[PDB]
């Protein structure tokens, strides 16, 4: 049920930084557990990850600096709703 | 000695407790245009760059919003978040963490109505549209720029976001800003246009100097100021209520639609923003196109506190199967059926208090809203095979009348049968609630409302407009 | 129009 998304304007993509978005009803301590669970299993595979920020107040989730290789692993984490690659915004 | 843009948003008749957040570059907060009125939060989330240039974009825009001499809403309080770096560049993640900071600021030290200006754009983002949406259902007014790419604004964020006012730009001759392959964005995701070319504002070169800049964020800046003044005269306004007033008080039918691609001219509203001088409000909503199947439905929907009084459809082809009003999630919704090139669903979304509305689906001298005191606000019509005030007329077709119980509401039905395009408009003071086509000697491909004008397109055709007032 | 958004306008 959890899906991945990334910007279509290809030169605006920002690979390596991902916005993990959990389901509506997820609590902040659940979101932090889920985010550290990612680093836990990514460390087992010899990948280093950095949780840059954990969200709460508008949407539940977190922002992780990691390889895209871990995207199958991250999609299967509990509570995960969708993941989106970070991308560039510009002054208008 | 009055800048063209400030005169344009002045109505033809004309006679604080709101805060305005701004997310972009750094700001020269001690510029005499904006000095004292602009608290720099010093929040910062900007990517690494791959000094007077750093704050040029945001200084100008804070000046357009509240500058002392060249601002729209002088005396508006502003707070500044840095999300774009010195090259005008930012990230979606930076903008989420920024929007999140605003909401948590508002929970920790509440104030009056909030107007967040988003003078930025990237490609369509699921996550950024969700955040603007959930911030808007919390009660915060978000105003955004349509985009600078002469494109469909639905392909960009937060321009395409649900529940954000998206603003495109126009210049001093009431035409869309276009510059080669660059220019204002357009389409069903643009709510209105505002002055955005040759806009004079505070220049980050000196504390006293001015510059002229262009952009859909300059257009957005006029509207954030118009909304800031609007929200101080009436702080209780919901966002549905504000957007209806923004549309109502705009200048209508001044833009030269020939500057837009042919297929986007119906989808793009011909509105140029204006302040209120010193009622039944309706706006037309266009659907995300359905598809090329013969079993194909597109859906246009109204705001949560917005009633749906009519529903129609438009097929560029002609081969259409009509439209119908259906309840979904507890809300009236408009759904258009394809035969088939594809179809749009054109909903008429109105703001009516003290009114219960209901759909009555029956064949076509019968009356559909026979309940005494109820008004007929709009008539829909759909069929399966391809071959008198409170009454809907048809041909083999199933009718979907929408009938509201409303005390002050008064409704009259104007018609006009005649060719490519037939029009009939409600008289001044009435609001068009429903627009429908009556068939005849010509196949009709669609009927849609344009402010208070009912427009039916055919290839004998009768336009049928339902107009309502208060008393 | 300006680079922060250098051609002229009107
Ligand atoms: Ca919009």
């Amino acid at each position: 049920t959890a899906t991945f998304h990334r910007c279509a304007k290809d030169p605006w993509r920002l690979p390596g930084t991902y916005v993990v978005v959990l389901k509506e009803e997820t609590h902040l301590s659940q979101s932090e557990r889920t985010a550290r669970r990612l680093q836990a299993q990514a460390a087992r595979r010899g990948y280093l990850t950095k949780i840059l920020h954990v969200f709460h107040g508008l949407l539940p989730g977190f922002l992780v600096k990691m390889s895209g290789d871990l995207l199958e692993l991250a999609l299967k984490l509990p509570h995960v709703d969708y993941i989106e690659e970070d991308s560039s915004v510009f002054a208008q | 000695s009055i800048p063209w843009n400030l005169e344009r948003i002045t109505p033809p008749r004309y006679r604080s407790l709101v805060e305005v957040y701004l997310l972009d570059t750094s700001i020269q907060s001690d510029h005499r245009e904006i000095e004292g009125r602009v608290m720099v939060t010093d929040f910062e989330n900007v990517p690494e760059e791959d000094a007077s240039k750093c704050d040029s974009h945001g200084t100008h825009l804070a000046g357009v919003v509240s500058g002392r001499d060249a601002g729209v809403a002088k005396g508006a309080s502003m707070r500044s978040l840095r999300v774009l770096n010195c090259q005008g560049k930012g990230t979606v993640s930076g903008t989420l963490i920024g929007l999140e900071f605003i909401r948590k600021s508002q929970l920790v030290q509440p104030v009056g109505p909030l107007v967040v200006l988003l003078p930025l754009a990237g490609g369509y983002s699921r996550v950024l549209n969700a955040a603007c949406q959930r911030l808007a259902r919390a009660g915060v007014v978000l105003v955004t720029a349509a985009g600078n790419f002469r494109d469909d604004a639905c392909l960009y964020s937060p321009a395409s976001a649900p529940e954000v006012i998206t603003v495109g730009a126009t210049n001093a001759q009431d035409q869309p800003v276009t510059l080669g392959t660059l220019g204002t964005n357009f389409g069903r995701c643009v709510d209105l246009f505002a002055p955005g070319e040759d806009i004079i504002g505070a220049s980050s070169d000196c504390s006293t100097c001015f510059v002229s800049q262009s952009g859909t964020s300059q257009a957005a800046a006029h509207v954030a100021g118009i909304a800031a003044m609007m929200l101080s005269a009436e702080p209780e306004l919901t966002l549905a209520e504000l957007r209806q007033r923004l549309i109502h008080f705009s200048a209508k039918d001044v833009i030269n639609e020939a500057w837009f691609p042919e297929d986007q001219r119906v989808l793009t509203p011909n509105l140029v923003a204006a302040l209120p001088p010193s009622q039944l409000f309706c706006r037309t909503v266009w659907s995300a196109h359905s598809g090329p199947t013969r079993m194909a439905t597109a859906i246009a929907r109204c705001a949560p506190d917005e009633e749906l009084l009519s529903c129609s459809s438009f097929s560029r082809s002609g081969k259409r199967r009509g439209e119908r009003m259906e309840a979904q999630g507890g809300k009236l919704v408009c759904r258009a059926h394809n035969a088939g090139e594809g179809v749009y669903a054109i909903a008429r979304c109105c703001l009516l208090p003290q009114a219960n509305c209901s759909v009555h689906t029956a064949p076509p001298t019968r009356v559909h809203c026979h309940q005494q005191g109820h008004v007929l606000t709009g008539c829909s019509s759909h069929w399966e095979v391809e071959d008198q005030p409170n009454q809907c007329v048809g041909h083999e077709a199933s009718i979907h009348a929408s009938c509201c119980h409303a005390p002050g509401l008064e409704c009259k039905v104007k018609e006009h049968g005649i060719q490519e395009q037939v029009t009939v408009a409600c008289e001044e003071g009435w609001t068009l609630t429903g627009c429908s086509a009556l068939p005849g000697t010509s196949h009709v491909l669609g009927a849609y409302a344009v402010d208070n004008t009912c427009v039916v397109r055919s290839r004998a055709v009768t336009a049928v407009a339902i107009c309502c007032r208060s008393r | 129009f300006v680079s922060t958004t250098d051609r002229p306008c009107g």
